[PDB]
RNA sequence: GGAGGCCCGCCGCGGUGCUGACGCGCAGAUCGCUCGUCGGAGCCGGGCAUGGGGGCGAAAGACUCAUCGAACCGCCUGGUAG
RNA sequence: UACUCCGCGCCCCGGAGGACUGAGGGGGAGACGGGUUCCGCGGCGCCUGCAUCUGGCCGCGGGUGACUCGGGCCUAAGCGGCGGGUGAAGACCGGGAAGGGGCGUGCCCGCCCGUCGAACGGGGAGCCGGCGGAGACUCCGGCAGGCGCGGCCCCCGCGGAGACGCCCGCCCCCCGGCGACGCGCACGGGGACCGCGGCGGGCGGCGCCCCGGCCCGCGAACGCCCCGCAGCCCCCGGACGCCUUGCGCGGAGAGGGGGGCCCGGGGGCGGACCCCGCGCGUCCCCGGCCGCCCCUGAAAAGCCGGGGGGCGCCGGCCGCGCGCCGUACCGACCGCAGCAGGACUCCGGGGUCAGCAGCCUCUAGCGCGGGAGCGAACGCGGCUCAGGGAAGUCGGCAAGCCGGCUCCGUAACCUCGGGAAAAGGAGUGGCUCUGACGGCCGGGUCAGAACUGGAACGGACGCGGGGAUCCCGACUGUUUACUAG
């Protein structure tokens, strides 16, 4: 067709970080909007912030137990180098303390 | 290529509503409190 | 100095500020733009981040120091004065 | 006539402080017991800037004492505080910048920051950027310390009053000019509304004692005694003396 | 507008439903000598204030 | 500069010249030394030679 | 909708889990005379295709009176 | 009419303050019926709507009929 | 390489000159050319705060709903007048 | 800027012709405000500043459907409440006050407000096709998501050298995370749009040419499997090397070889019996860097993880369910009016071009306080003018000159940054050619030559006149809405 001009799919028409769509041709040769959601971020290491590794970015109640898991004793919470530190740190402490 | 009827053009707000007690057009909708009976 | 002869980064501002301001943002824009020697890890590595706030690129470790400058000579000064009645009281006791 | 300036910024309204996105109010950690005894360790968290203050700031964490779990504070940085670092408050800390210590335990000559001017109120004296105090003296007969404040005045505190090792952190920051309308524009904006500055001299009759005239010019003398009632104290208020000296 | 309370949206509501002409067979009735109803508005002259 | 640069990894990673040679024509390239890609063919043969 | 292997479909309608089953025999491009099995489930319609036509007759044979069965067969 | 003969559909007036549950449950009682969906509707003079499709297994124009709509 | 209350310039935001048109007007302040600015002490929308001898003012006695060297509404009040 | 012929009437409807708005729209839709103006049938008494068979006018009947879109919940700036305090009151001010829950009946834990305030901020989940006269992310058909409740089966962890993987436990105390965040010139990737060539289907015109013109050739959410640059991490081992447009990194462990994680994305198969290749640019989003600040660029509900303790099926299949309110239409809004004013946002094709400028145009929309004749003065808005060239006038006011791009050449003075496009010169069309720059065919740009047109080429459009001085204010900025910038 000669236009490809749209109309807005929301309640409103300001344009937010919310309000983001893309375009896409349908099966009946016409062009339709499709929402752009939000990426969130995966969890973030406490000592660091640094992403943690393993986990997906997708908001958590949507993923199942397994998946946002990390089979270590501190799992989640720091990574593998803040880990040994820690170990070490209370280990030559309490050997000479 | 003014103060008067130009402003006017720039009137698209409710200032007053419907009073719950007197039912008048008299209630602020920003102060909640009625001009008329006092609400 | 292929480019100016005396200006250097005050050569942003055109002709609009006068000779003294200018000179003493020449020398105060080249301290707080410079690189400094990480005090933990021996690298020139430590960037201003806000007014007195110095961030190291390698080890990121933070610190709080001068505007403009990491070190202040008072400091340096009064450290030194710290460290030496510091000496003299654990001698005895 | 109408209300001057200076009497309409008392009633607050569009004079307050801009107060949002502030980390909080800096103090010294509060006095108990188990420092007035010894010794509790922390260690430093963070430095952050804050919105208004020209001084960084610095998130120290403590262990309860009270229970379980940890206490965050939030102190004013000297200068050398960084990351990771360990610090000590108590009547027994050691000489060190970051430490908390009383005045009495403080050698003569020592810089010190963020005192308290009377015991337990959580440091009052040396908290802009690039201040310090200076330990003068000791009196064990009457337990009293006299100290040097910023401003060259020189005061006694008793000795039971806390303080901290070192300078305010980010001195150094007045010699630089601000140079542009829109830099002190940006400066005053992190913290009230009080800029720019119409002149006295420059407005009519009505709205201030100095307005009117056909030439610009103060009528009578610009010093106003003490006792002078509030609409009427403007210009110089109970100057011993005008003028450039030149000698000390 | 197009998102209204059902508070506001029940007022205007009794306002349309009043906009009415006097019946025939109540002119009649009556033996009435003015037959027009001056309670009536029309919405490109009125404020309703509702 | 990214057809340079392409042609001289090319040529290292065939161990047609050594990584110190490498080096110094990357830097004379980024040195805006080399006009197009044959004045640097050229320059290359007689430095090798 | 998704794919399903041979041997868990019988499977499916073995644990009276399909509600319909339809035959659709594919003539024209890349889907060359072969045929679509497609199987109504609870959560899920599984879409399987036999490599060739005879396989139908067995498989579906295999599973009559046990679930309802549709045919297509469009020729257009 | 077109709505009960082609979605097996009814279409009437209730009070305003009635729920979607207690009309079903109202149909239901005063028809001897059963009722698949409630679709509801308040008119620009107050009124409130319903539409009222009925069970698969039910024709909904022989109880429009009996009710005397038909 | 890509800094700057830098420059030319569109929409915007303003309002220089013609002392042009109009001046029983399209209009109780508009129209046409020409013009100033255009990454910033920039511009725009909504919510919220400040109330009359008070507010608010990069200051013109400016603005505070066509009203400001002291708003508007009702009453004292059929105020007094050589 | 504008209508004409015929049916039929300058204005309604139809066909034919001729034009316009010109993607910042006289287009297609929302927020606010309006409140039935919406739709069908009928009509011309009023209004539609001319007419009317027309109509936002008058009469009679109709019309707005939600588990997934918004509101209802959260908190911002704020507002209210609070044993009490004060004031003749009205009222106003307010942390120092024996201020609640759980499990389940006895015990345990616990200093102290708000189901107030955002139809743009936060937020658990929707796509395609079709149907009416007026409604649709709401109806119907299909295919999916989320959150609960009820039955039946139904389990208290293994792999790896490591980064980590694979098949899913809850409650309390504490420690954390997500929600959750600035601006900018560039550079890279994806999508949509756009263009070129090929093949299949349809059409137009044709004095001469024409495989040279026009139109069409469609594939969603969602499920499973592969791929995914830069970034971050693991193993071996032990260095003047790696590398960007720019940078940047390395003994606190580089290069090399072999692996892991994330990546708003792509491919395949399903959904669904998919015409084939190529390319510059535009818009949107994302990525890693770098730069900037006496400016550092929200919060909470809600959700999840870890440590310690105490407890125990917790998943699969199959069934049911998801309440309340908005929803038509409009710049039909405000200015006394159907007023050249004012009035927030979203989508944004082709040609010429640096350009989203000016000019023409496809799509879509549409001919607006009425017409005819005549071609005086005079006015309003425009055009040309011999010779002279500011002699006009308070005053070069008004108008005129210049202007794009490339090359040549640029003074005094200066806070050394400027002045500067200083001043001032020359060239520019069409056609036919030549060279230069990549990749294992693409692309434009830059440079040179011959020939040839009334001594002509930024041929419309768009687009500085310049110089020498004095006064005032350093500069960007602000001001008397409606006589002073
Ligand atoms: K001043
Ligand atoms: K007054
Ligand atoms: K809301
Ligand atoms: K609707
Ligand atoms: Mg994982
Ligand atoms: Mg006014
Ligand atoms: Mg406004
Ligand atoms: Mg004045
Ligand atoms: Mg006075
Ligand atoms: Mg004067
Ligand atoms: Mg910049
Ligand atoms: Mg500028
Ligand atoms: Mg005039
Ligand atoms: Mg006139
Ligand atoms: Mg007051
Ligand atoms: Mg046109
Ligand atoms: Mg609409
Ligand atoms: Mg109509
Ligand atoms: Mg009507
Ligand atoms: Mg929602
Ligand atoms: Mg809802
Ligand atoms: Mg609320
Ligand atoms: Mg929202
Ligand atoms: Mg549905
Ligand atoms: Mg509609
Ligand atoms: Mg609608
Ligand atoms: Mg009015
Ligand atoms: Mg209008
Ligand atoms: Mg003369
Ligand atoms: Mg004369
Ligand atoms: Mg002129
Ligand atoms: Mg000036
Ligand atoms: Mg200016
Ligand atoms: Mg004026
Ligand atoms: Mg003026
Ligand atoms: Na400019
Ligand atoms: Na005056
Ligand atoms: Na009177
Ligand atoms: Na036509
Ligand atoms: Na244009
Ligand atoms: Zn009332």
């Amino acid at each position: 067709m000669a236009d490809c001009r749209v109309t807005c799919r929301f309640h409103s028409t300001y344009r937010t970080r919310s309000k983001i769509v893309r375009y896409k041709r349908t099966p009946g040769n016409r062009l339709t909007s499709l929402r752009v959601k939000k990426l969130p971020n995966a969890p973030h290491c406490a000592e660091t912030g640094k992403q943690i590794h393993g986990i997906p970015r997708v908001i958590p109640q949507h993923l199942t137990r397994q998946q946002r898991k990390v089979s270590r004793p501190y799992g989640g919470k720091l990574c593998g180098s803040a880990l040994r530190a820690h170990i070490l740190e209370s280990f030559l402490n309490e050997e000479n303390q | 290529a003014s103060k008067g009827t130009a402003s006017f053009g720039k009137r698209h707000t409710r200032i007053h509503g419907s009073c719950r007690r007197c039912g008048k057009h008299s209630f602020h909708l920003q102060k909640h409190e009625c001009a008329s009976c006092g609400y | 100095a292929k480019r100016t002869k005396k200006v250097g980064l005050t050569g942003k501002y055109g002709t609009r500020y006068g000779r003294a301001a200018r000179k003493q943002l020449l020398k105060i824009e080249t301290s707080q733009k410079a690189k400094y020697t990480c005090p933990f890890c021996a690298k020139d590595k430590v960037r201003r981040t806000a007014c007195g706030i110095w961030t190291c690129r390698s080890c990121s470790k933070t610190m709080a120091g001068g505007a403009y400058s990491l070190h202040t000579e008072p400091a340096n000064a009064a450290r030194a004065t710290i460290r030496r009645l510091r000496l003299a009281r654990e001698d005895a006791q | 006539g109408r209300r001057i300036r200076v009497q309409r910024k008392g009633a607050g309204s569009v004079f307050r402080a801009h107060v949002a996105r502030r980390l909080g109010a800096a103090k010294l950690r509060a006095n108990d017991f188990a420092e007035r005894t010894g010794s509790v360790r922390g260690v430093v968290k963070a430095i952050l800037h804050d919105r208004g203050r020209g001084a960084p700031l610095a998130r120290v964490q403590f262990p309860n004492m009270r229970g379980e779990g940890r206490v965050n504070e939030l102190f004013i940085a000297p200068e050398g505080m960084y990351t990771g670092q360990e610090v000590f408050s108590g009547n027994k800390a050691t000489l060190h910048i970051g430490n908390i210590l009383p005045v009495g335990n403080i050698p003569e000559g020592t810089y010190v920051c963020n005192v308290e001017e009377k015991p337990m109120d959580r440091g009052c004296l040396a908290r802009a950027s690039g201040t310090y105090c200076l330990v003068v003296a000791h009196n064990m007969e009457t337990n009293k310390t006299r100290i040097r404040l910023p401003s060259g005045q020189k005061k006694l505190i008793s000795s039971k009053a806390r303080a901290m090792i070192g300078l305010v952190a980010g001195g150094g920051r007045t010699d630089k000019p601000l140079l542009k309308a829109g830099n002190a524009y940006h400066k005053y904006k992190a913290k009230r509304n009080c800029w720019p500055v119409v002149r006295g001299v420059a407005m009519n009759p009505v709205d201030h004692p100095h307005g009117g005239g056909n030439h610009q010019h103060i009528g009578v003398s610009s010093c106003v005694p003490r006792n002078a009632v509030p609409g009427q104290k403007v210009g110089l208020i109970a100057a011993r003396r005008t003028g450039c000296s030149g000698g000390k | 507008s197009a998102n209204k309370t059902l508070e506001r949206k029940l007022r205007l509501g009794k306002k349309i439903r009043m906009n009415k002409n006097i019946p025939r067979w109540v002119i009649l009735k009556d033996k009435l000598k003015k037959r027009w109803n001056y309670k009536r508005h029309h919405w490109r002259r009125s404020h309703l204030k509702l | 500069q990214r057809v340079l640069r392409r042609l001289l990894s090319r040529y290292r990673d065939d161990e047609k010249i050594d990584r110190h040679l490498y080096e110094t024509l990357y830097a004379k390239a980024k040195g805006n030394m080399f006009k197009n890609k044959r004045v640097l063919l050229e320059h290359i043969v007689g430095m090798q030679k | 909708p998704n794919t399903i292997t041979e041997e868990n479909l019988m499977k499916m309608i073995a644990d009276g889990r399909g509600k319909k089953l339809v035959v659709k025999s594919c003539s024209k491009g890349r889907l060359q005379g072969k045929v679509k099995l497609k199987l109504r489930t609870a959560k899920y319609l599984y879409t399987l295709t036999v490599p060739n036509a005879d396989d139908a007759k067995s498989i579906v044979k295999g599973c009559k009176d046990k679930v309802e069965v549709q045919y297509v067969n469009d020729s257009e | 009419t077109t709505q009960i003969e082609k979605n097996n559909t009814i279409v009437f007036i209730v009070d305003r303050r009635a729920s979607k549950p207690e009309i079903r449950k109202a149909f239901e009682t005063v028809f001897e019926t059963k009722v698949a969906r409630v679709n509801t509707l308040i008119t620009p003079l107050g009124l409130k709507k319903a539409f009222i499709r009925l069970a698969p297994d039910v024709q909904a124009m022989d109880v429009a009929s009996k009710m005397g709509l038909a």
